[PDB]
């Protein structure tokens, strides 16, 4: 339905399953030979980079957290705060 | 409220749907002779206006259905004469935390 | 997939609309006219006939052709052809409804049986669900039989009005066999009802009709159900199979189908032929026949249509029915490419993560890697390196979509890589994968692990993973699957890794542990009796992977410098650990060498072992997962388990029959402490034998008896081992293996060198099955121990003939409710499971399932996750108002109630501002308010409980982290402390929202917690109790803070799944068919496994109905006050009372030929009938146990009968009570029936179905007036049979406090909310007699799940698998074929939410993982470039 | 040797430690066909069909069977056979996949009906290695 960035409500952290699929989503684009937009200190890992890519908040997506009545809220890795 | 004692003619109860808006209700004597909402097991219940309830659903985005439900014919459901779409608030101790909100609506 | 990109757009499967084929569409769809019923020879000629199996559809000999559509065999769905049926048929899953449909609706007209206008219908029209508005207005219709013409309107019941015509009576039906059959009447008409017209009437009804029955006005008429049309499925359907050539083998329905193309045809050439009228409709039922038996195989119309061979036969149905079949077999399992399975072993040198592959394996499974410039130079290596060198690969992809053969392909060395191919190269060091043991029940039971090629054919793994798997070396398979994804690997990685595993959500608490060697010996290598010098002090250092190369100094330097065992363990314990333990005889200088301080990561004392480092709660590991971190942890068993093992490997261990033989003395010591125990029970025998044994409220002489002699026995035989346990020295390996707790139980030790015990079978020493006996080799009527199975020698000494065989009767009793329990124990797990699949913790943290429905409106009614909880205490609680006070209470007004400023800085400062007095009381009167609050809730005075956040340690730490010295004072203001935990429980934020309804129920989310808090960080705590200092104070807020926040539930998890597996893995370890009662009959109640059944089967006649009531509040200790109850409940019945009945002739009702009944008569003339006499003798003694006098007795007799029956009856005093009556054209016959209507529908004082009750003495709990929790025993009946609304209306009971084990009841009586609680509570029992914790939210969700929806709603098939939920879901469980039937049938529409529904579509399911979307901001894609 | 599990000495299980001979045995017959149709143990090769094994013949004799001393492994054939089909099926039968040995004692005999009867039995030794049980 659309929920503006404000009234927002979700956890202002991040799930397991939100950063595991990021993650996994990125290396998984990253070794597609997708731009990557950190300075690899020599990383040759997808993972290891996206892993980077992450701790530098430098990943351009966007979680769409849906709600049972079909409402989402959309977060962004950027916010997103990464405790775990 | 009518409390028979032994019984109703079955010509009798078939009356009371007859006179809208007014409503009646019928309890056998042996049935009230204790409290049931005393009982160490039975938490309280709350009827909710038709507006904290308008609101329960807004705030969590309930679709009236998806809502816990109590029989109309509950025992806790008679002795606070509920109606189909009423909500109650059952609100109960735990020993997760302390209290646990909780509501079902009467189907 | 499937190869071949197409133009086509790519989407998945949102709903699923199930529907029914209309005929019109069979043809539509199909693209065989399907006319001939062979197969192929073109008159021999290899090929296929335009007539079935081809005649256009898929196709065989690997030929393209398929109506141009080439694409041949794989690429290819079959397409369907439709084969015209001559007449109608049935649809045998539809037989069911095609009746039950017309005894809704009367032929000719065909129309409804009951308008708007019949009342009791609307009430039915407006139920929403066609399902039940259906089986509703059926029940309504089954029963009009005339098509009524006219019926009193809205107004008055003399003026008729009109509305469908015809009358034409409405016949009742009966099935036989696959037709229906119906009845007219005076004298019958049994005539058959022809499909042909069936069908016809339905084509008739209305639309308004349709949809009012359950059904649809387009996906599925109900005319839809008889068949005209049927759809032939085309060759992937029902392949063949070839043997080469001119060797042909088809399947199955091909062959139905032929059969019944054949009967169609046949029957055809007879409509246009010489048609005999009726010898037609002989070949007609043939058709129906075949057309039925086709899709369904398994009918009650016996018939098998065996197949020749006596080969069954295989029913469409037949392929979808569960397990081994389509739904349950093909689609919720596969079997799967890139898994392996093999022998395992065990590896104290690889990490707890790590899995040792073994290289021939690695060589065999590929992981499809991507080119890309990071790899090429690596890549190409490997390709090079071929696929017989380990570090290779073994094919290498094109953009083409094409492979290259690596292990031929002429160009295999060749090759220049390329930008986007990739290269399915060969499983190296450190890829994540699956590991797993069977059968999986836990989420430890499949674990990612970091691989690690290895020699040799076996899997290996580490000790400490090997309880997660619960598995053993005995040659034990386990399986592994490979990822294939860059994702999937990351969700191997991220979630389900070993460490991640480490604390366990069913038990919120450690399920890995340190065994075996490395556990046992820890120990040994503790002692401080153990000293290790330099050579070997180094090794150890240096085997220790992250020694900081620092050899610490020797404990020892005097004369020799030497170190102590815990000196280097140490080593492996990282830095800013502290653990505090205190086991008995502890006190900072533990003399026992008991408990354990760790400090800094460094053993100050106390002998390691499994409490300390074992899968125990605050154990070393608990402590460090939850301080440094998942990783950190598992890198801890290593060490310890090498450093340990090593000096294991060099002090060596062992154990042999030394260990079982005790000092010589202690073993006659033991002879005599048996022997004694012999006499001790020979007393007790002729004590019996002589009838001077007090019968003793343990019911049955006999039954007493043996109570006391069992009792004496093992009395005698853990006893007689507390004497060798305590002989045996402090070197005795079997004892040490104990000590450590590695291996064995001090019975263990019992059993092996004092002596076996007595055997067993059902409670009851061994029996007489040899008349009046055990073995042939006694003498009849022995009731000496020796006999009824007792071994008095210890396994070193052997059994005896006698001993051995009785021992056996008594072992291969496990191994049978073993074999037993097994069978129901899994199906149990099962439900379950399938019960509470979808059920996860939403986004909002609510928890609900595949539909919306909220389920608890926080997971655990506190959103927290299990893995985040221990046992912490509620100080607040227990303790006297004496002590509570003198110890939160802080009064500044007071020289002997204020802080002595020895502990605060402004302490002087303090003692009399009136302003902090203000908030120094606020605090208490809550701690206060608390209390209060809590005994309100944990009535029981239990103080400890599962709550977030370790409190007790993050001061601890605390504590030594800042060296602070309980010296000198504080710095707190103590509007610093005060004013700072407030803020604190600001921030434990569980729940978010914006607005108040949520904000509120936060707080109560909350509640239970703060109350530990505050019951810590209590002002006077904080400065008297542990010296923190404003910054410590601080940090410690801090932690809990975050601890806190940490300790919230992930909206993802897949609870209900979890909530299920923690229930059936106990479930599935529950003893079965116990009874320990057995042995004291009539005190037998339901317990374990068969018990847990009648719960989740939501069972009425339960085996022990029982029901527990307590007095009214004073009358408690009241000892007669009890019977006085008793006797006002337990049913008491005249024939309970009677000792006889007698009928008389006694013709003088002035006078009985009795002599002494006398004296009654001329009583009861001083102050017609007949002649016939009935006499009732009745028992004294069963007339004060449940109080009577004779008066109320005949009283009521009398006035059951009444004025119509004469009786009298003697006096209280007469030695013989009595009751003569006489009645009032055949006497003897009438006075007879009334002989029983006098002793089974007579009542006299109690309730019905209540049979004995019985008085017992609890032991309450409650607050003593002082403050203290104290022991207020009380006497309480337990029934034995169960009417609870009546029960509950006597007075003398608390209709508070009452309570039948049959929640079924408390639920109708007491109201759904507290039958819930009844329902947990039932539960919770069943699997806490095994000793069996379970986190609350688990057992708590399943009992939320049955009980919402309205009352009790069971774990099966005949529940929850009803709801509203979609299709495929339910259609995955018990009734597969049949729900998809009557789903299609009413149009039925799948929301494709729930898991199953997914796993079947084979998409991604909305779980955790799959709980949300994502997304690339372009905008946030910009700005992210320099 | 933890858990249920032995470490045994190596250096015995070379000088014979428990060692295991294990014998395998296939058999096959010239099925027959009343309108007389027989099968064969021939040694064949491509003609017509192509419908072989991707074995290796190559160990086989001419009557169809391999003899004694050889040693077989793989998927290499064991007995040739032919089916005259209406002409060249294979019937032959390899030694079991994931097997490997020694050929050691064949027979051929025959069966009532007067049919072809083998029995060909190859022998491996096993000795003691890590996954084994005892
Ligand atoms: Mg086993
Ligand atoms: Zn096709
Ligand atoms: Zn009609």
């Amino acid at each position: 339905k659309a929920i503006p960035k404000d009234q927002r409500a979700t956890t202002p952290y991040m799930t397991k399953y939100e950063r595991a699929r990021i993650l996994g989503t990125r290396a998984l684009q990253i070794s597609m030979n997708a731009p990557v937009f950190v300075d690899l200190e020599g990383e040759t890992d997808p993972l290891r980079i996206a892993m980077k890519e992450l701790a530098e908040k430098k990943i351009p997506l966007v979680i769409r957290r849906y709600l049972p009545d079909g409402s989402f809220e959309d977060w962004s890795v950027e916010e997103l705060i990464v405790d775990l | 409220i009518f409390v028979y004692q032994n019984n109703i003619t079955p010509s009798a109860m078939k009356l009371v749907p007859s006179i809208p808006p007014a409503t009646i209700e019928t309890f056998n004597e042996a049935a009230l002779v204790v409290n049931i909402t005393h009982h160490e097991l039975v938490p309280k219940h709350i009827r909710l206006s038709s507006d904290e309830k308008r609101e329960l659903l807004k705030r969590y985005r309930l679709k009236e259905s998806q809502l816990p439900r109590i029989q109309r014919a509950d025992p806790v459901a008679l002795y606070l004469g509920l109606k189909r779409g009423e909500v109650v608030k059952i609100i109960r101790k735990s020993e997760t935390s302390g209290r646990y909100a909780s509501y079902r609506i009467c189907m | 997939v499937g190869q071949q990109y197409s133009s086509a757009p790519l989407r998945t499967v949102k709903e699923v609309q199930f529907g029914l084929f209309s005929p019109e569409e069979v043809r539509a769809i199909s693209v065989a006219k399907i006319r001939f019923p062979e197969t192929m020879d073109e008159t021999q000629t290899r090929a296929k006939i335009g007539g079935l199996n081809d005649p256009r559809l898929g196709s065989i000999d690997r030929n393209l052709k398929c109506q141009t559509c080439q694409e041949g065999m794989n690429e290819c769905p079959g397409h369907f052809g439709h084969i015209d049926l001559a007449k109608p048929v049935f649809h045998v899953g539809f037989i069911a409804k095609i009746k039950k449909v017309c005894e809704c609706v009367c032929m000719h007209c065909g129309k409804l049986l009951l308008d708007e206008h019949n009342e009791l219908m609307r009430q039915a029209l407006a139920i929403k669900d066609s399902k039940k508005r259906f089986a509703a207005i059926w029940t309504l219709c089954k029963t009009k039989m005339v098509c009524e013409t006219d019926v009193p309107s809205e107004d008055d019941p003399t003026q008729l009005v009109s509305r469908g015509g015809c009358g034409n009576t409405q016949p009742t039906i009966r099935k036989d066999g696959l037709k229906l059959v119906g009845s007219w009447k005076d004298e019958p008409e049994l005539r058959v009802l022809s499909t042909e017209e069936i069908l016809n009437i339905f084509k008739h009804i209305s639309v308004k009709d349709f949809t009012s029955l359950g059904f649809n006005e387009v996906f599925s008429r109900p005319e839809w159900m008889i068949l005209t049309c049927l759809p032939v499925p085309p060759p992937p359907v029902r392949p063949s199979i070839s043997f080469n050539e001119s060797q042909r083998g088809e399947d199955d329905l091909t062959f139905k189908l032929a059969d019944i193309l054949k009967a169609n045809i046949s029957l055809e050439t007879l409509e246009h032929n010489g048609a005999p009228h009726h010898a037609i409709e002989e070949a007609e039922s043939l058709l129906q026949f075949h057309v039925a038996t086709y899709m369904d195989n398994d009918i009650a119309g016996q018939p098998q249509a065996l197949q020749k061979s006596g080969r069954p036969v295989k029913s469409i149905r037949a392929r979808l029915k569960g397990k081994e079949g389509r739904i349950r077999g093909n689609l919720m399992g596969k079997r799967v490419d890139f898994s392996a399975r093999t022998v395992i072993s065990g590896d104290p040198n690889l990490e707890l993560d790590q899995v040792g592959v073994p290289k021939s394996i690695a060589k065999t499974l590929t992981y499809p890697e991507v080119v890309t410039p990071y790899n090429i130079d690596r890549l190409t290596q490997l390709v090079r390196n071929g696929p017989n060198e380990h570090p290779g690969a073994k094919y290498v992809i094109r953009d083409s979509g094409d492979r290259i053969d690596l292990r031929y392909s002429k160009r295999a060395g060749d090759i220049q890589l390329q930008y986007g191919w990739k290269v399915e190269r060969h499983i190296m060091d450190n890829d994540p994968v699956l590991f797993n043991r069977q059968p999986s029940l836990h989420k430890m039971s499949m674990m990612a692990h970091r691989v690690k090629v290895i020699p040799y054919s076996t899997f290996r793994l580490n000790l400490s993973v090997t309880s997660p798997y619960n598995a053993d070396f005995d040659g034990d398979e386990m399986n592994l699957h490979v990822p294939q994804s860059e994702e999937t690997r990351a969700e191997l990685s991220q979630l389900c890794a070993v460490p991640l595993q480490i604390v366990s959500p069913q038990s919120n608490k450690p399920c890995m542990g340190i065994v075996q060697d490395t556990l046992c010996g820890i120990r040994k290598l503790t002692l401080r009796d153990t000293f290790i010098e330099l050579d070997q002090v180094l090794n150890m250092l240096y085997w220790v992977p992250d020694w900081d190369g620092v050899i610490p100094t020797p404990a020892i330097i005097k004369p020799k410098p030497l170190w102590s065992g815990k000196q280097i363990l140490s080593v492996a314990i990282p830095n800013g650990i502290h653990l505090q333990r205190f086991d008995e005889g502890t006190t900072l200088l533990s003399p026992k060498d008991n408990g354990m301080l760790i400090i800094d990561g460094q053993i100050i004392f106390g002998v390691v072992e499994k409490k300390t480092v074992g899968s125990s709660n605050g154990g070393l590991i608990h402590v460090v997962t939850r301080e440094k971190g998942p990783q950190v942890c598992a890198k801890l068993f290593g060490n310890i388990q090498k450093v340990v093992n090593f000096w294991l490997l060099h002090n060596g261990f062992s154990t042999g029959i030394g260990d079982t033989i005790a000092d010589g003395p202690t073993m006659r010591e033991i002879t005599e402490t048996i022997a004694e125990a012999k006499k001790k029970v020979l007393d007790v025998t002729k004590e019996a034998q002589a009838n001077l044994l007090t019968a003793k409220h343990g019911m049955t002489l006999r039954e007493s008896f043996e109570d006391n002699v069992v009792r004496f026995l093992n009395e005698a035989r853990d006893k007689a081992g507390r004497l060798a346990e305590v002989n045996l020295k402090d070197l005795n390996n079997v004892k040490q293996m104990v000590m450590a707790g590695s291996k064995g139980s001090f019975i263990n030790i019992a059993q092996m060198s004092a002596c076996v015990g007595q055997q067993s079978v059902e409670g009851k020493r061994i029996a007489f099955g040899f008349v009046d006996r055990t073995l042939p080799h006694f003498s009849k009527d022995d009731y000496s121990p020796e006999s009824k199975g007792f071994v008095e020698n210890s396994y070193l000494r052997g059994l005896t003939p006698q001993e051995f065989f009785f021992h056996a009767m008594g072992g291969r009793e496990g191994l049978i409710d073993t074999a037993v329990k097994t069978a129901e124990t899994g199906y149990i797990q099962r439900r379950l499971v399938k019960a509470l699949e979808d059920i996860m913790v939403h986004y909002d943290n609510t928890t609900r399932n595949s539909l919306g429905n909220v389920i608890q409106f926080i997971y655990g009614e506190d959103g927290m996750d299990a893995a985040h909880i221990e046992k912490q205490s509620l100080d607040t609680i227990g303790g006297s108002d004496a002590a509570f006070e003198k110890r939160y209470r802080v009064d500044l007004l007071n020289t002997d109630h204020t802080l002595d400023p020895s502990l605060l800085e402004s302490g002087s400062e303090i003692l009399g501002d009136l302003k902090l007095q203000v908030l120094l009381d606020e605090e208490y009167k809550q701690l206060v308010k608390d209390r209060k609050f809590l005994r309100e809730v944990f009535v029981d005075g239990e103080a400890n409980w599962p709550l977030p956040v370790n409190i007790r340690r993050i001061i601890q730490n605390a504590q030594q982290t800042f060296h602070i010295d309980h010296t000198k004072p504080s710095d707190l203001t103590i509007k610093d402390i005060v004013l700072g935990v407030k803020d604190l429980q600001e921030n434990l934020l569980v729940l978010r929202g914006k607005n108040e309804i949520i904000q509120n129920a936060q707080r109560d989310a909350v509640t239970l917690f703060c109350c530990l808090l505050r019951s810590r960080l209590a002002t006077r705590r904080v400065l008297q109790e542990y010296r923190l200092t404003k910054q410590a104070f601080d940090w410690v807020l801090s932690n809990i803070e975050a601890q806190f926040l940490r300790s919230v539930v992930h909206p993802g998890e897949m609870v209900g799944v979890l909530a299920a597996q923690s229930i059936g893995e106990p479930a599935t370890q529950m003893t079965l068919n116990t009874f320990h009662f057995a042995g004291v009959a009539s005190k037998k109640v339901t317990s374990g496994v068969p018990r847990l059944k009648e719960i989740l089967n939501v069972a009425k006649n339960m085996k022990t109905p029982s029901l527990t009531v307590y007095l009214e509040p004073g009358h408690a200790a009241d000892q007669e006050q009890a019977k006085l109850i008793r006797s006002a409940i337990e049913h008491t019945t005249l024939k309970s009372v009677t000792i006889a009945s007698e009928i008389y002739y006694d013709p003088d009702p002035r006078s009985t030929v009795i002599p002494e009944d006398e004296e009654i008569i001329q009583l009861h003339f001083s102050l017609q009938q007949s002649p016939w006499l009935l006499r009732l003798e009745l028992d004294r003694a069963a007339m004060n146990d449940k109080d009577l006098t004779m008066g109320q007795v005949g009283e009521r007799i009398k006035q059951t009968f009444k004025n119509d029956l004469f009786v009298i009856w003697s006096e209280d005093n007469d030695e013989k009570l009595i009751i003569r009556c006489r009645v009032v054209a055949e006497e003897d016959h009438m006075l007879k029936k009334i002989e029983n209507t006098m002793l089974e529908n007579i009542t006299l004082r109690g309730v019905e179905n209540i049979e004995r009750v019985v008085m017992m003495k609890y032991d309450r709990k409650v607050p003593s007036p002082t403050g203290e929790y104290v022991k207020e025993p009380e006497w309480v009946l337990e029934t034995d049979g169960v009417n609870l609304s009546e029960v509950m209306t006597v007075p003398g009971i608390d209709p508070t406090r009452i309570y039948t084990n049959s929640f079924i009841d408390i639920m109708e009586v007491l109201g759904i909310e507290a039958g819930r609680a009844a329902l947990y509570k039932e539960v919770y029992n069943v699997i806490a007699s095994d000793g069996s914790y379970v986190n609350y939210r688990h057992m708590a969700l399943l009992v939320d799940v049955m009980t919402t929806q309205g009352g009790l709603t069971s774990v099966t098939r005949h529940g929850f698998n009803r709801s509203n939920t979609g299709a495929l879901m339910r259609c995955s469980f018990e009734e597969t074929v049949e729900i998809l039937f009557e789903a299609g049938a009413s149009a039925e529409l799948d929301d494709c939410r729930g898991v199953s529904e997914n796993v079947i579509l084979g998409q991604m399911a909305p779980i955790g993982t799959g709980a949300f979307d994502v997304m690339i901001d372009e905008e946030s894609l910009v700005k992210y470039m320099p | 040797n933890q858990e249920d599990s032995m470490i045994m000495n190596q250096s015995s299980i070379d000088r014979g430690l428990f060692r295991s001979l294990f014998f395998r045995s296939y058999m096959d017959q010239e099925k027959k066909y009343g309108m007389s149709i027989t099968e064969t143990f021939e040694k064949p090769q491509r003609t017509n069909t192509l419908r072989m094994k991707h074995g290796t013949y190559d160990k086989l004799d001419d009557d169809g069977l391999i003899a004694p001393g050889v040693r077989v492994s793989g998927e290499d054939v064991i007995i040739g056979k032919t089916t005259p089909i209406s002409s060249k099926r294979d019937a032959s039968t390899p030694l079991r996949s994931t097997e490997n040995g020694i050929v050691d004692q064949v027979l051929v005999t025959t069966n009532q009906d007067g049919l072809k009867f083998v029995k060909v039995r190859v022998r491996t030794t096993k000795i003691p290695q890590i996954g084994d049980k005892f």
